[PDB]
């Protein structure tokens, strides 16, 4: 069976790459606003400068991750002014300057699907000092010491890389990721990218406005798809709800007793002399450390997984983007063509193009070709025939030719391969001569 | 980190503050970033490649006998359009 | 860090189990005792579960680096940035203490010249293509010459392929082709 | 008990076995194209050089 036509279909990947980075103060958490427990915290050695330590490493591996899989270009390239690629059409992705920062449509749409909080990323003491009905989740949590720190890169610098990415990777090919970028016209580069995968240059000179056309109607499905439906981009939203969320139990688990008289610090001065008050006192101490440890434990967990995540994500990014892939089912389903990165809160979506044939038929095949006892082999093809004469074409497309000695190499004897068939071969020498 | 300018560093006489440096370390070059605003490090408007990061896109670095700590804002990288046209390689 | 959490009062007397057991009765020694014994412990704990954490880590850069090894150095990656910046070509590895150290031997252009291109050529209404490499001019004359090094060559017909007519690849040009056959007869 | 039973994992493996026999590579980048055995090694053959 060989097809007949092919599909040009264009699809997505979501890939995180970044968590919040947070920070903990342990004083305000544990003895809250108390001389004594101050005091008497001295005496536990230095669990809070390891808590510290080890809330660090995470905070500045979110910033490593985000710079190795982003920065992967020296130079900032720019598209030209005059925009005509061969009949494509980029405009859906391009950034756009006549807008606030150079975000393109389709990151417009994807800062607004997921961003359901931006959490505080360093928020001033004045936006809520008790003023109004005010005391929301985040300003609860900065009176217990739990902060959240800014990232190194803001998203005006991420949308500066990604389109500095795409504008080389448009302008230049793959030639810009091992030297220095080298114009080529566009549809002579995707010459290069179909003679890759199996498929000689002539069936894309041929059907240059059919590619054109199917890729722009790829683009707009892909992009009223994000508009509409579920908007599936969920992988992004479970690290800020996993994040909250244990925010939220370590603030709640503030109020256990731990089998003491009570939970708060000042009560228990108050109502008990020392040397009765030192044992609820280390009791309440030893529970919030206990409860304090956990958390640092799980994020110290689940920073393993992100930073998976992201060495993932930059392997992809440099093999695809940067060039073409010949590895199966490693960027999109079908054969890969080129892919187009975008920027997303915590994370990068992929754009992979692929090549898919359709519209096969059926033929019958033959290993051989026995002609003045000789077995003549394809140089590169297939023997086909339709019922009545046999011809030489590709296998990833239907393209006969007429048997001929350019086309065909001889090799042994014709009584020594099982299913050979009884056919003549045209030498060009004879014709004209 | 954290907290506005608006006078709270000098915390009046800086004898009801928590740590106990000179009122010096309190008034200086001041610079208000998104992180909290710095104290002690000169703004300047050209770009480098960053050295001491800070956060939202700030870095420092010393830099000139040399002169006190500056800040300025990280540069991605250089400047090159590609001169592209469609019969040209 | 270990070592140093072992001078920690925990609340008790003192952090001498020697000193500890005399001065007092079991009653209260034991209860100082237990108050010590459970800090010293889950310290430990602590410890280990870090060093378990620890260990996943290298393990996972140990793959990596099993990786590399059999791909870079027993064969020739052809991954782009996996075996280094640029075109691979081999590598050779050396050892150090806790670690490997590869060195990757690679392949950059260095010096390029701007050239005017062609898709196809229409000499007797056909189009001919390029088997492996680009057509260029030089201002004049048409070549064929290869992508990633600058050596021109005339346009014969061992070196290009026809297909179809010359009225549908929308930037085909003039020239003409050897036929290396003709002159010879 | 987990959520697939060993028999669909078996029918999976058979899917996939007899898929790769019988149409080589192409069934995994879209549909299934017959093609003789013998032809298939050939034509890896010609992949390993
Ligand atoms: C290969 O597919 C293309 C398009 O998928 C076919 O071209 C279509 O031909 C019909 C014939 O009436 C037109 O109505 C359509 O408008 C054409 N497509 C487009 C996008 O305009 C082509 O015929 C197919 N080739 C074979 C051999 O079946
Ligand atoms: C590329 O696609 C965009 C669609 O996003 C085209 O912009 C549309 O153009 C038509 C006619 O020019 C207008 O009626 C639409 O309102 C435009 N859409 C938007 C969102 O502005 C654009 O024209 C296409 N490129 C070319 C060269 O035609
Ligand atoms: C199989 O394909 C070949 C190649 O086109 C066909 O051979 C020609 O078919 C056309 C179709 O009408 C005839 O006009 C030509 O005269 C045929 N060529 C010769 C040299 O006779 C062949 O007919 C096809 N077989 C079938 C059964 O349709
Ligand atoms: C094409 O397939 C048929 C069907 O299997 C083959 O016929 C078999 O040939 C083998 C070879 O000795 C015999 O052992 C079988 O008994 C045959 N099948 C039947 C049902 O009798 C045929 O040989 C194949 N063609 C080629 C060229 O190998
Ligand atoms: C292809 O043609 C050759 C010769 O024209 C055929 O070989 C002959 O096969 C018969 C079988 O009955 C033998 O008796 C002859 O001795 C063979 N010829 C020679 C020169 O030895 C061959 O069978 C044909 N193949 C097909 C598939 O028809
Ligand atoms: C373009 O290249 C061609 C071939 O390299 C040049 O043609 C030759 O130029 C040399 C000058 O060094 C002459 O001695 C030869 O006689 C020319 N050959 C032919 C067949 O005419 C051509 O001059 C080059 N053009 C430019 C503008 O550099
Ligand atoms: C390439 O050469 C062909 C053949 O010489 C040109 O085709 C002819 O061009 C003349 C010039 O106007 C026309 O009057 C003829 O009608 C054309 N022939 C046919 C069969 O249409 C062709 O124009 C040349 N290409 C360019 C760009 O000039
Ligand atoms: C090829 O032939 C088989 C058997 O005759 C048939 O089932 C199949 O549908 C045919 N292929 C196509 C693409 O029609
Ligand atoms: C905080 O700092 C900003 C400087 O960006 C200033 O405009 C503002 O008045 C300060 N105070 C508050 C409450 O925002
Ligand atoms: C420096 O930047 C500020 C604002 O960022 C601007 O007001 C000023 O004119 C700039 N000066 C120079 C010399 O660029
Ligand atoms: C190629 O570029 C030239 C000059 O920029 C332009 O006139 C021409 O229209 C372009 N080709 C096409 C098919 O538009
Ligand atoms: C090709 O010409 C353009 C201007 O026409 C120039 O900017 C570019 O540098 C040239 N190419 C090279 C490799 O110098």
């Amino acid at each position: 069976a060989i097809p007949t036509n092919f599909t040009i279909s264009v699809t997505t990947e979501i890939l995180p790459v970044s968590m919040t980075k947070t920070s903990v103060d342990c004083t305000m958490y544990i003895c809250g606003d108390s001389t004594e427990c101050s005091n008497l915290l001295l005496q536990y050695g230095s669990f809070c400068t390891q808590l510290k330590r080890a809330l660090t490493g995470i905070a500045v591996e979110q910033d490593k991750n985000t710079q190795e899989v982003f920065a992967q270009v020296k130079q900032i390239y720019k598209t030209p002014p005059i925009k005509y690629f061969g009949g494509f059409n980029f405009s859906q992705i391009l950034p756009d300057p006549s807008k606030p920062s150079k975000r393109s449509f389709i990151e417009d749409l994807l800062f607004n699907k997921v961003t359901l909080a931006d959490a505080g990323f360093i928020k001033q003491y004045g936006d809520c000092l008790g003023d109004i009905a005010a005391r929301d989740l985040i300003c609860a949590q900065k009176f217990k010491g739990l902060t959240v720190l800014p990232p190194l890169l803001t998203d005006e610098m991420i949308a500066q890389y990604t389109s500095a990415l795409l504008a080389g990777t448009i302008t230049s090919g793959w030639t810009f990721g091992a030297g220095a970028a080298l114009q080529i016209p566009f549809a002579m580069q995707m010459a290069y990218r179909f003679n890759g995968i199996g498929v000689t240059q002539n069936v894309l000179y041929e059907n240059q406005k059919l590619i054109a056309n199917q890729f722009n109607s790829a683009i707009g499905k892909i992009q009223d798809s994000l508009s509409s439906t579920a908007s599936a981009l969920g992988k992004l939203q479970d690290v800020v709800n996993h994040n909250a969320q244990a925010l939220n139990t370590l603030v709640k688990q503030l109020s256990s007793k731990f089998g003491a008289i009570s939970s708060v610090l000042n009560d228990i001065f108050s109502r008990l002399d020392p040397p009765e008050a030192e044992v609820q006192i280390d009791r309440l101490i030893t529970g919030r450390l206990q409860s304090l440890q956990t958390y640092v434990t799980q994020q110290l967990i689940r920073a393993a997984e992100i930073r998976a995540s992201a060495n993932l994500a930059a392997t992809k990014m440099s093999e695809c983007v940067l060039g073409q892939s010949k590895r199966v089912d490693f960027c999109g389903k079908g054969y890969h063509l080129m892919s187009f990165p975008q920027s997303a809160p915590h994370g990068v979506v992929f754009l992979h193009v692929t090549y898919v044939p359709a519209q096969e038929k059926n033929f019958t095949t033959a290993p051989a070709i026995c002609h003045d006892g000789k077995a003549h082999f394809p140089r590169e093809g297939v023997f086909v025939s339709n019922g009545t004469h046999w011809f030489v074409t590709q296998r990833n497309f239907y393209e006969p030719q007429i048997i001929t000695t350019d086309n065909t190499f001889v090799s042994g004897n014709c009584d020594v391969v099982i299913g050979i068939v009884n056919n003549t071969v045209y030498d060009p020498l004879q014709p004209e001569l | 980190q954290g907290v506005n300018c608006t006078e709270v560093p000098v915390a009046i006489h800086a004898d009801q503050l928590t740590p106990t440096w000179r009122v010096y370390s309190t008034g200086s070059n001041v610079f208000q970033t998104r992180a909290g605003c710095l104290i002690g490090a000169e703004y300047v408007n050209n770009s480098y490649e960053c050295d001491i990061p800070i956060g939202a896109g700030i870095c420092a670095s010393y830099q000139t006998a040399s002169q006190s700590i500056i800040a300025y804002t990280m540069s991605l990288g250089a400047e090159n359009s590609v001169a592209y046209s469609n019969n040209s390689i």
